C-alpha cells in the first residue's frame, strides 16, 4: 500500500527480470571478447539493444516512487539507479551509429597490426608482439619503430571515429542530466541521501588535484633517479634535465616503469627480488599462476573459484585460431557465473595480475547476494583496489620466499628492501600521474576546453608539464595517442586506477593491523590471516548498499581518499631517492625534445 | 510387485513448481534403499523416519510430488522454511514426515539461449498451506490503483519464468525434486518394503 512497499514489489519484479537480460548481454559479449567476428559484433548489438530497451522501460516505472518517501537507505539506492534512462536516451541511428564506433575501436585494437619496413609480410600485433617489444627491448630505434608504427597505423584510424564518440557520448550524458560524459563518469563518485557522508561530483576533481600536490615530491625524484640510470642505458639520448621520452618507459605508453626495474635496480647483486627467472625455471604455466592466485585467497578465509570459472575462463591467448581481446578483465556474467579474461605469460607481472585480477572476482563473489542493482563495487575505485590490495602482499619478498620463488635461504638486508620498495614505486608511483593526466585530458575534451585542431598539441603539452614525458617524434592532428590505450578506445573511466591507488594503502594499513602485523606496511603478508580476511570480506559483500565514504570509514576509519598510507609506505625509498639524487638534476624542463 | 518411481523420476519432462504434480502410489514393493543408492541425489533427506528403517514399514499410500527450481532453492523444501517458493508454490508442513528427494537437472532442463519454460509464482497475497496449489494467472495488484488481468504500474503477471543456460552458477541451475509423503490410514497397508 505505501510507496517503499510497492517500489519494493517493482524492484522484485526487475531483479528477477534483469538478471537473465543482463546474462544474456554477457553471454554475447564475452563471445565478441573471446572470438571477434562480425557475427559476435551483431549478436552483442543485439542483446545490448534488448537489455537497454528493457532498462529504459524500468527505469520510466522506478522514476513514479518519489524518492522523498522511501525510509529504507537500500530501497532508496536502488532506486537511484535507475533516476535516470541511461544510454536508450540517443535516436536509433545515433545509437546505432555510436555503437559501431565502439565496435570498430575495440576491434582496431586488439586486431589491428603494425608491418616492418625491413620485411613486407611479419605482422605484429599489440600483443604480443608490440608489447614484448616495448617490454624487453633496450634499443632506441627499435622501441620507437614499434611505439611510432602503433601511433600512426593504428592510432590514426582511430582519431575520426574518436571524434564523434565524444560528440554522442556528450549528447548522451546531457539527456542523462549531466554536464559532458566526463561529469557523468565522476557521478560514480556521488553519494546524496546520508548527511555527513554526502559526496558531489564536483568534489572528486579536487580531491584529485589536492591529493596529487602531496605525490609530487616523490615522484619527481623517483623521476630524477630513473632518468640519471637511463642517461647510462640509452648514451647520447637522455637529457639530464628533460622529459624521459615516451618510448622507453617500459610499455608501449609508461603507463607503468615496471619494465625499467632491470635498468634501475638499487642493488643488482642482491637476490632477484623480479621473480620472472624463477618461474620460467621452475616451468610454471598459467595455470599453476593461478591456481597459486587460488590458494593465497583461501589463505584468509575466502573461498575457491567455481568449477564454471575454471571451465569457462580464458586463461592464455588462444592463438590465431580466434582473435581475443587480451586485455586483463575480470567477468561477472550474473547468475553464479565468473570468469577472467587474460592472455597469461610466465612473467611476475602477470603472476600478479592473476592475484588482482581474481580478487575481483573475489569481490563479485562476495556481494553476490545483494540485490541485482547493488552487486557492484561501492565505487569504481574500490572494484579496481582489492586485487591490488592482495599483489600487494603476494609481492612481499617473504611471500615469494615462502611460494618458492626465492631460494630458501634468502636473506633480507636494507638493500633488499630497497629494491623491492624502487620495483613496486616504478608500478605503483610511476602510474599515478600517467593516470590523473590521461584522464584530465579526456575530461577536458568532454568539457569542449580543446578545440580539435589542438587535442593532440594539448596532450603532449600535458605529458611533459605533468608527466615528465616527452614525445620522440612530432605528433599532428591526424593522431589520436590517447585511443592508443586499451581503456580510451574501449570506452573505460580511468580515474578508478588514480583513487584504487590511494585506497589500497588506506585498506592495507587496516587489513595488516586486523592480522597483528609486525613493523612496516611494506613488510606486511597478510597471507594465513582469516581475520584480516573477515575484515576484507564484511566490507566485499556489502557491494554498493552503502555509499563509499562510509564504507571506507567501517573499514579504515576515514571517510574521504587519503595520501598518507601511500607516502608513508615508500618513505624509506622517498628518504633514499632524495639521497641518491643529491648529485642529480631533480625536476624537468619542458622544452626539450628528442627530436629538433 | 516393485513400486513404478521411474515414473516419477525418470520422467522425461518435469512439472513446474507452481503446478508441482502428484503422483499417487499404491498396491506395490518399495525398496527405499535400493532407491537411495539409485542414483547420486544432491539431497536425500528424511524427516520422521529413515531409509533403511523405510523398507520394514508398510503405508497404506505413498504420494511423491515433482517439480524443478533452482539449487539456491532447495532448501526451501523443508518444514518451516520460507521464501518465494515455500511461501507461493509448494508448502511442506511443520509435522511432515517424508523424504525430500533433489538432483541436479542442468544437462537435461538447461538449454543453450535459455530454458523457459519452468515457471514459479513471485507474487502472492498470502502464504500456501501445506500441500495447496495455485495456479491462477490473475494479475497481482501491488498499488491502490486497480488493475485488470493487464500488466502495467503496480500491476504483474504472477508467475516467471526460471532461466535456466548451462553456463548458469551451481545455484542457478535446475534441480529436480521428489517429495515423498507416507500415508497410513485406517485401511490395509498397501506400499511395503521388502
Ligand atoms: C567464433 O565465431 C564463429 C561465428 O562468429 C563460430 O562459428 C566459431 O565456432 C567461433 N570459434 C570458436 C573457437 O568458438
Ligand atoms: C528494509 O530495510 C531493512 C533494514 O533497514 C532490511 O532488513 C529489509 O530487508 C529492507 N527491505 C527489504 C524488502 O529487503
Ligand atoms: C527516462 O526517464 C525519465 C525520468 O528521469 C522520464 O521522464 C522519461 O520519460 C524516460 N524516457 C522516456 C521513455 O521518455
Ligand atoms: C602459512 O603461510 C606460509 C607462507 O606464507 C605457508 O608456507 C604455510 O604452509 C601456511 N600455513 C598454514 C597452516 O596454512
Ligand atoms: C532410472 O534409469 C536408470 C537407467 O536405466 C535405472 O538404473 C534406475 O533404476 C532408474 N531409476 C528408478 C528410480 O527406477
Amino acid at each position: 500500500s505505501t510507496i517503499e512497499e510497492q517500489a519494493k514489489w517493482f524492484l522484485d519484479k526487475f531483479n528477477h527480470e534483469a538478471e537473465d537480460l543482463f546474462y544474456q548481454s554477457s553471454l554475447a559479449s564475452w563471445n565478441y571478447n573471446t572470438n571477434i567476428t562480425e557475427e559476435n559484433v551483431q549478436n552483442m548489438n543485439n542483446a545490448g539493444d534488448k537489455w537497454s530497451a528493457f532498462l529504459k522501460e524500468q527505469s520510466t516505472l522506478a522514476q513514479m516512487y518519489p524518492l522523498q518517501e522511501i525510509q529504507n537507505l537500500t530501497v532508496k539506492l536502488q532506486l537511484q539507479a535507475l533516476q535516470q534512462n541511461g544510454s536508450s536516451v540517443l535516436s536509433e541511428d545515433k545509437s546505432k551509429r555510436l555503437n559501431t564506433i565502439l565496435n570498430t575501436m575495440s576491434t582496431i585494437y586488439s586486431t589491428g597490426k603494425v608491418c616492418n619496413p625491413d620485411n613486407p609480410q611479419e605482422c605484429l600485433l599489440l600483443e604480443p608482439g608490440l608489447n614484448e617489444i616495448m617490454a624487453n627491448s633496450l634499443d632506441y630505434n627499435e622501441r620507437l619503430w614499434a611505439w611510432e608504427s602503433w601511433r600512426s597505423e593504428v592510432g590514426k584510424q582511430l582519431r575520426p571515429l574518436y571524434e564523434e564518440y565524444v560528440v554522442l557520448k556528450n549528447e548522451m550524458a546531457r539527456a542523462n542530466h549531466y554536464e559532458d560524459y566526463g561529469d557523468y563518469w565522476r557521478g560514480d563518485y556521488e553519494v546524496n541521501g546520508v548527511d555527513g557522508y554526502d559526496y558531489s561530483r564536483g568534489q572528486l576533481i579536487e580531491d584529485v588535484e589536492h591529493t596529487f600536490e602531496e605525490i609530487k615530491p616523490l615522484y619527481e625524484h623517483l623521476h630524477a633517479y630513473v632518468r640519471a640510470k637511463l642517461m647510462n642505458a640509452y648514451p647520447s639520448y637522455i637529457s639530464p634535465i628533460g622529459c624521459l621520452p615516451a618510448h622507453l618507459l617500459g610499455d608501449m605508453w609508461g603507463r607503468f616503469w615496471t619494465n625499467l626495474y632491470s635498468l634501475t635496480v638499487p642493488f643488482g647483486q642482491k637476490p632477484n627480488i623480479d621473480v620472472t627467472d624463477a618461474m620460467v625455471d621452475q616451468a610454471w604455466d598459467a595455470q599453476r599462476i593461478f591456481k597459486e592466485a587460488e590458494k593465497f585467497f583461501v589463505s584468509v578465509g575466502l573461498p575457491n573459484m567455481t568449477q564454471g570459472f575454471w571451465e569457462y575462463s580464458m586463461l592464455t591467448d588462444p592463438g590465431n585460431v580466434q582473435k581475443a581481446v587480451c586485455h586483463p578483465t575480470a567477468w561477472d556474467l550474473g547468475k553464479g557465473d565468473f570468469r577472467i579474461l587474460m592472455c597469461t605469460k610466465v612473467t611476475m607481472d602477470d603472476f600478479l595480475t592473476a592475484h588482482h585480477e581474481m580478487g575481483h572476482i573475489q569481490y563479485d563473489m562476495a556481494y553476490a547476494a545483494q540485490p541485482f542493482l547493488l552487486r557492484n563495487g561501492a565505487n569504481e575505485g574500490f572494484h579496481e583496489a582489492v586485487g591490488e590490495i592482495m599483489s600487494l602482499s603476494a609481492a612481499t619478498p617473504k611471500h615469494l620466499k615462502s611460494i618458492g620463488l626465492l631460494s630458501p635461504d634468502f636473506q633480507e638486508d636494507n638493500e633488499t628492501e630497497i629494491n623491492f620498495l624502487l620495483k613496486q614505486a616504478l608500478t605503483i608511483v610511476g602510474t599515478l600521474p600517467f593516470t590523473y593526466m590521461l584522464e584530465k585530458w579526456r575530461w577536458m575534451v568532454f568539457k569542449g576546453e580543446i578545440p580539435k585542431d589542438q587535442w593532440m598539441k594539448k596532450w603532449w603539452e600535458m605529458k611533459r608539464e605533468i608527466v615528465g614525458v616527452v614525445e620522440p617524434v612530432p605528433h599532428d592532428e591526424t593522431y589520436c595517442d590517447p585511443a592508443s590505450l586499451f581503456h580510451v578506445s574501449n570506452d573505460y573511466s580511468f580515474i578508478r586506477y588514480y583513487t584504487r591507488t590511494l585506497y589500497q594503502f588506506q585498506f592495507q594499513e587496516a587489513l595488516c593491523q586486523a592480522a597483528k602485523h609486525e613493523g612496516p606496511l611494506h613488510k606486511c603478508d597478510i597471507s594465513n590471516s582469516t581475520e584480516a580476511g573477515q575484515k576484507l570480506f564484511n566490507m566485499l559483500r556489502l557491494g554498493k548498499s552503502e555509499p563509499w565514504t562510509l564504507a571506507l570509514e567501517n573499514v579504515v576509519g576515514a571517510k574521504n581518499m587519503n595520501v598518507r598510507p601511500l607516502l608513508n609506505y615508500f618513505e624509506p625509498l622517498f628518504t633514499w631517492l632524495k639521497d641518491q639524487n643529491k648529485n642529480s638534476f631533480v625536476g624537468w624542463s619542458t622544452d626539450w625534445s628528442p627530436y629538433a | 510387485n516393485l513400486c513404478p518411481f521411474g515414473e516419477v523420476f525418470n520422467a522425461t519432462r518435469f512439472a513446474s513448481v507452481y503446478a508441482w504434480n502428484r503422483k499417487r502410489i499404491s498396491n506395490c514393493v518399495a525398496d527405499y534403499s535400493v532407491l537411495y543408492n539409485s542414483a547420486s541425489f544432491s539431497t536425500f533427506k528424511c524427516y520422521g523416519v529413515s531409509p533403511t528403517k523405510l523398507n520394514d514399514l508398510c503405508f497404506t499410500n505413498v504420494y511423491a510430488d515433482s517439480f524443478v527450481i533452482r539449487g539456491d532453492e532447495v532448501r526451501q523444501i523443508a518444514p518451516g522454511q520460507t521464501g518465494k517458493i515455500a511461501d507461493y508454490n509448494y508448502k511442506l508442513p511443520d509435522d511432515f514426515t517424508g523424504c525430500v528427494i533433489a538432483w541436479n537437472s542442468n544437462n537435461l532442463d538447461s538449454k543453450v539461449g535459455g530454458n523457459y519454460n519452468y515457471l514459479y509464482r513471485l507474487f502472492r497475497k498470502s502464504n500456501l498451506k501445506p500441500f495447496e496449489r495455485d495456479i491462477s494467472t490473475e494479475i497481482y495488484q501491488a498499488g491502490s490503483t486497480p488493475c485488470n488481468g493487464v500488466e502495467g504500474f503496480n500491476c504483474y503477471f504472477p508467475l516467471q519464468s526460471y532461466g535456466f543456460q548451462p553456463t548458469n552458477g551451481v545455484g542457478y541451475q535446475p534441480y529436480r525434486v521428489v517429495v515423498l509423503s507416507f500415508e497410513l490410514l485406517h485401511a490395509p497397508a498397501t506400499v511395503c518394503g521388502p
